[PDB]
């Protein structure tokens, strides 16, 4: 009772059911380093101007 | 206007200049620490972009 597959049938992506668990870390990755502690807060003006030598503002 | 005007103006000027000096020294220390061990906003040298990496399945399974 075998039927030859048509054109385009063997070449398509098929789902498959398995009881094998999904590997959570396939790359055996180490722990990612934490990012820099980003600074939050309101943007206050510069204290006493630019503070470039003798310039007041 | 009298001597108290000049006296208190000099006090305000000295406070401003002392605060500016302390801020400049602190800025030098901050820049030195960040350049030595970059962990603040400044001196963040670049890194190749993460979003341009293929994660789709490929021809060779050992990837």
């Amino acid at each position: 009772g075998w039927v030859r597959p048509d054109l385009g049938q063997l070449s398509k992506v098929t789902k498959v059911k398995t009881d094998r668990p999904l590997p959570e870390n396939p790359y055996h990755s180490r722990a990612r380093p934490e990012p820099n502690p980003v600074i939050e807060g309101d943007l206050k003006p510069a204290k006493h101007g630019t503070r470039f030598f003798f310039w007041t503002v | 206007d009298g001597p108290e005007k000049n006296y208190e103006k000099t006090l305000a000027i000295l406070q401003i200049e002392s605060e500016k000096a302390e801020l400049r020294l602190k800025e030098q220390e901050v820049r030195r620490l960040m350049r030595a061990r970059g962990d603040g906003p400044w001196y963040q040298f670049p890194t190749p972009e993460k979003e341009f990496i293929d994660h789709s399945p490929k021809a060779t399974p050992d990837n």
